[PDB]
């Protein structure tokens, strides 16, 4: 029951009116590398972005549009939320199943996996 | 000295002359692995 | 019949049939690769993967390598460091010089692991391959110089797509990848190849040139066009959606999306 | 300096007319009959041959005909025609002088054979006779590097060459007269040039030295 | 016993008909001993053949040398419903490599009942033999042999009359050395680009189809048939232990009577050049690096080569290999640089390219050695190109890697200072 809203100097409509999201980044399927999926992030909710009438590049009112948290462990991230007073979202971990690979099989005899080339 | 007479189809001829010796072919069970 | 294999010293039970690949994955050391995807079939041609297992005088393959009870998996030895510089080095050798203009670049498996496993610096004072390009089609924008013939695409055509267009023709350094003939590579699947290719021989074609990685914020959504409902994430720049990525999810897409999708 | 990509030409388009003759068909099936039940693509490599053979050369249409009677895909067809030198996927002349130029064949002055040929026949290495009778390629070792200097024509192999002699053998193709493959040399076979070292005495015959318990 | 090898009689040469004066029809081979009691050795057992082999000794002659009777024994596990298949190579892409030619073009019923010996030992049902497509002739002759095999009923249904039921097929390659690769070789039989597997799935396990199958070059396949009929020990006699039997050598090259020779092994290097090949062009004195057992295998100066026997573990300690057992030999007028190169072009046109080693570093060596023989180089770079060989070996998926890194290493460690020579001229030439 922590509640250290008051004390944060958040005003008030991020506190309510935002929705926090809870996650561990999917990796950049251009890549191969998984370092980047190992630690949990939280992410504010997307806001209007409009292009500035003078050079047109975008503009944002949102001041939590670029925050994002890394967090070790999925209930260190829900605690922190509960304690800034912030609705979230959790997405649960994403981890590759097991494969089973075997050269050998490039070649059966009798099965389909043999490879053409 | 014989080498020195051989024709293009020589060997497939050979084969084909062949191919009544040859034993029954194991069959792997489908038609082909695409199959 | 789990079996104990050790890694790096630590013990690491393994179902037999494991690679040391896996078994590296399991103690959380990722292997250097650039031939292997899990989805598709093992190869060994990147040879990045050689790693040195103790008192054993050969380095292996781990993609490759079945683990065998007792072996003890060096991934950080000096004979693994030195594979794995050389075979960077071969790689790098003939690569051109692209990556400015290169749309891979920030996102470059080849990039990052010669920023971590390879030299920085080139040995090669000869002058490098062209390869001519080749056209497959609307969608995929090659540039086939920067091939480094990881077989990735042709391994993902014949297994996944199950359009055997794609293959290599020649032999030795001439050895190129693509239809010999001017044909087109058409699926729905056909787009994944872009994802699937590490270096940017294979490249999005309206993609092209729009944007960069860093500069991209992921959201992470689900796609609409068909009722497979696969996970994807949603390239934003600037308020402004640049390009569509799959996103894992093993039940529903494992790593791919259709084109319509993509 | 040959290209591995296949830009269509009209000799070389897809609707080229090439078919097996009914004799090639049959030995096309003795060849596969030859690998077992559900792996006919083993038989791409003596198909391709026998295509070569009938037609000269390789055309693309020749490729797609083999992948459809062997039930393959094309590009499986188009990857063997490509990796394998002795695939010629360009005419080429009627004779085929494939000159070995590896280190056994240089030690024994190779490049002076193929010199003979160039000036003999007015081309340059990797070029056909305006005639469409001779084309001048080099080759690595092709087994005969004891009898060196060796050259291959389409099937044969004439070793143990000198300029001189290959002149003679280029001017006999040239007449249509058809020369006998083997040294050109006193010597008949790998046999020692000044006379046999080894096996001078006659065979054994059966039944010698033989282990008793059998 | 003996302390000195390399004077052997026609009686123990189990090539009677090398040269081919005498006849390599069916009559002529039966004549000369062969196909002699085979249903008696086929009936005596599989594991009789093998151990005749193992007690024989012999080594592979494809040029790893390998121990021939454990490498078969490796196939006599009984089967799982899938076949059996013997695999004859017969690539000869080794360049100054010419034994197995000869072998086929003129004793081919030798490697019938070799095949017949070897498949009754493996368990294999048939027997196929990949040959040179260059090799068309030789090719033809083989196929005119097995025909007349299959006519006297030595091969086929109830071979011999033994109850065993074998086929020799002779496939043809189509111009690639790297398909004397054992796994590129069985890749080229089943009809995909000849490019070498992966070895942890080893060929006894799987194969050609996917099957047990084991690969023994010509020779190794040949002289299994005298082995048995001789006797193991009678292969044990002659050569050094561990190096036991007689080894066809090809010696060419700068030597006054080119030649192929069958001598025992161990036999001493000058007195195979000066007994059979009729010596050193300009004499021993002219002798630079002759390469022992072809290209792959690296040179040895002359000094080494005074003293060395031709045998296994010992070339091993002179830093060479047997390899395929060819002597190429180069007079002191030679530019070795240029052989060297040349060779190592001969790699660059003869890799695959799936390895990312080979694909890259093979052409990197041959463009680094064209810049040495012209002289177009600083001296660091013989200490980046041994680098760069360095890497090259162990680490290609195949040996071709490996055996284009060898001549490499060999030509640096005896020569440098040649290179080092020229390109001192080279700069002094261009200033
Ligand atoms: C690049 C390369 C080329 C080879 N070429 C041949 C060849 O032409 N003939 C041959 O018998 N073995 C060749 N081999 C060796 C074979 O891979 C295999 O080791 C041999 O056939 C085994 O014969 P063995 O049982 O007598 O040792 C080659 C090996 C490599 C790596
Ligand atoms: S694909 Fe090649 S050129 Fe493009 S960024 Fe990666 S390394 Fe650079
Ligand atoms: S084009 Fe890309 S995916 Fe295909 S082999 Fe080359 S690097 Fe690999
Ligand atoms: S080492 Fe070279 S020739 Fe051998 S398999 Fe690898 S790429 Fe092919
Ligand atoms: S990708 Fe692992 S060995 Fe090449
Ligand atoms: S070196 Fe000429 S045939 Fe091999």
């Amino acid at each position: 029951k922590l509640d250290i809203t008051t004390l944060t100097g958040v005003p008030e409509e991020h506190i309510k009116t935002r929705k926090v999201r809870i996650f561990v980044p999917a990796r950049n399927n251009m890549q191969s590398g998984v370092n980047n999926t190992k630690k949990w992030k939280m992410e504010f909710d997307t806001r209007e972005r409009w292009e500035n009438p003078l050079m047109g590049w975008s503009s944002t009112a949102d001041p939590l549009s670029n925050l994002v948290l890394t967090f070790s462990t999925k209930e260190d991230a829900v605690a922190f939320a509960e304690k800034n007073g912030w609705s979230f979202d959790v997405e649960e971990r994403k981890v590759p199943k097991p494969k089973s690979k075997s050269y050998g099989a490039n070649f059966s005899w009798n099965k389909r996996t043999r490879v053409s080339t | 000295l014989q080498h020195h007479e051989y024709s293009t189809y020589t060997f497939l001829d050979l084969n084909v002359e062949l191919s009544k010796f040859r034993m029954p072919q194991p069959s792997s069970g489908r038609q082909s692995p695409r199959h | 019949n789990l079996i104990e294999v050790f890694v790096d010293g630590q013990s690491v039970m393994v179902e037999p049939g494991t690679t040391v690949l896996q078994a590296c994955e399991k103690v959380g050391m990722q292997i250097p690769r650039f031939c292997y995807h899990e989805r598709l079939s093992v190869a060994g041609n990147c040879r990045m993967c050689l790693v040195e297992i103790e008192k054993a005088p050969k380095v292996v393959a781990a993609c490759a390598m079945p683990v065998m009870k007792g072996w003890n998996i060096l991934t950080n030895s000096e004979k693994s460091k030195k594979a794995r510089e050389g075979v960077m080095e071969f790689l790098l050798a003939n690569h051109p010089l692209d990556c400015p203009i290169c749309d891979q670049g920030g996102e470059c498996d080849l990039q990052d692991q010669s920023m971590m496993f390879g030299s920085d610096r080139s040995r090669f004072l000869e002058g490098k391959r062209a390869v001519e390009d080749k056209n497959i089609g609307p969608l995929v924008k090659t540039i086939m110089t920067r091939c480094i013939q990881c077989t990735r695409c042709i391994r993902f055509a014949s297994e996944i797509a199950g359009v055997d267009d794609l293959g290599t023709t020649g032999r030795g350094n001439d050895m190129q990848v693509g239809t010999y003939i001017e044909k087109m590579f058409m699926s729905e699947l056909s787009g994944n190849i872009i994802d699937i290719c590490p270096v940017g021989a294979l490249t999005s074609k309206p993609y092209a040139f729009t944007a960069r990685p860093w500069e991209t914020r992921k959201t992470e959504s689900i796609d609409v066009m068909d009722a497979v409902g696969s996970n994807i994430v949603v390239s934003t720049r600037t308020g402004e959606v640049m390009r569509i990525l799959p996103r894992m999810h093993e039940d529903i897409n494992e790593e791919w999306i259709s084109d319509k999708t993509r | 300096g040959a290209l591995f990509v296949h830009r269509d030409t009209p000799e070389n388009n897809p609707d080229t007319p090439f078919d097996f003759t009914p004799e090639n068909y049959k030995r096309i099936e003795a060849i596969v009959k030859n690998y077992p039940e559900g792996h006919k693509a083993a038989a791409v490599l003596p198909v391709l041959d026998l295509a070569q053979r009938q037609n000269g050369w390789l055309p693309i249409s020749a490729m797609n005909k083999v992948a459809e009677i062997l039930q393959v895909p094309p590009m499986r067809v188009y990857e063997v025609a490509t990796f394998y030198t002795m695939y010629n996927r360009k005419p080429v002349g009627k004779y085929h002088i494939q000159v070995c130029t590896t280190t056994p064949c240089m030690l024994r002055n190779s490049d002076s054979i193929l010199e003979a040929i160039q000036k003999k026949l007015g081309i340059k290495v990797g070029e056909t006779t305006p005639d469409k009778l001779f084309t001048l390629i080099e080759v690595e070792c092709l087994g005969a590097c004891v009898n060196a200097p060796m050259v291959q024509i389409n099937d044969n192999y004439y070793e143990d060459l000198t300029p001189k002699d290959i002149e003679e053998i280029i001017d006999e193709l040239k007449a249509g007269k058809i020369p006998k493959p083997g040294p050109r040399s006193g010597r008949f076979s790998c046999e020692p040039a000044g006379g046999l070292t080894s096996l001078t005495e006659p065979p054994k015959g059966p039944g010698f030295g033989v282990q008793a318990g059998l | 016993k003996k302390t000195s090898f390399g004077s052997l009689k026609d009686e123990d040469r189990i090539f009677t008909n090398l040269y081919g004066r005498h006849d390599w029809r069916l009559k002529g081979a039966q004549s000369r001993g062969d196909w002699y009691k085979t249903k008696e050795i086929l009936l005596k057992g599989p594991d009789w053949i093998l151990g005749e082999v193992k007690t024989s000794g012999l080594r592979g002659r494809g040029g790893a040398g390998f121990p021939t009777g454990l490498k078969w024994s490796f196939m006599n596990k009984p089967s799982d419903g899938r076949p059996k298949y013997l695999v004859v190579n017969a690539d000869e892409g080794e360049p100054g490599t010419c034994k197995d030619r000869e072998i086929i073009r003129h004793d081919p019923h030798k490697l019938v009942e070799g095949c017949l010996v070897g498949g009754r030992a493996m368990g294999a049902r048939a027997a196929y033999i990949y040959i040179r497509g260059e090799f068309y002739n030789e090719a033809s002759n083989l196929q005119v042999a097995i025909r007349e095999a299959y006519e006297a009923g030595l091969i086929g249904k109830n071979a011999c009359g033994s109850g065993y039921d074998f086929d020799v097929f002779v496939v043809r390659g189509a111009g690639a050395y790297i398909c004397g690769e054992e796994t590129a070789l069985i890749e080229s039989i089943e009809g995909k680009q000849g490019k070498p597997r992966l070895k942890p799935p080893f060929p006894a396990d799987v194969g050609v189809f996917g099957c047990p199958t084991t690969v023994a070059n010509v020779e190794t396949v040949a002289v299994s048939p005298t082995i048995c009929r001789r006797g193991g020990a009678w292969f044990a006699s002659f050569g050094r232990e561990r190096n036991s039997g007689t080894k066809l050598f090809n010696i060419s090259g700068h030597v006054n009577h080119p030649c192929t020779v069958e001598e025992e092994m161990s036999v001493p290097l000058k007195e195979l050049i000066e007994k059979h090949a009729g010596g050193v062009i300009g004499g021993w004195d002219n002798l630079l690096a002759v390469i022992p057992g072809g290209s792959s295998t690296p040179l040895i100066p002359k000094s080494v080569c005074e003293t060395v026997l031709m045998d296994f573990d010992a070339l091993v300690q002179a830093q060479t290999g047997l390899g395929t057992a060819a002597v190429i030999v180069m007079d002191r007028s030679t530019d070795i640089v240029k052989a060297i190169a040349r060779l190592i072009e001969f790699y660059k046109h003869e890799s695959c390219g799936q390895c990312t080693p080979c694909r890259e570093g093979v052409d990197w060596m041959n463009k680094v050695m064209a810049r040495f023989v012209k002289g177009d180089a600083r001296p660091a770079e013989i200490d980046s190109l041994w680098e760069i060989s360095k890497q090259i070996e162990g680490h290609t998926i195949c040996a071709l890697g490996d055996g284009a890194a060898w001549p490499v290493q060999g030509l640096i460690r005896h020569f440098r200072p040649e290179l080092e020579e020229r390109m001192q001229q080279f700069a002094l030439q261009h200033q």
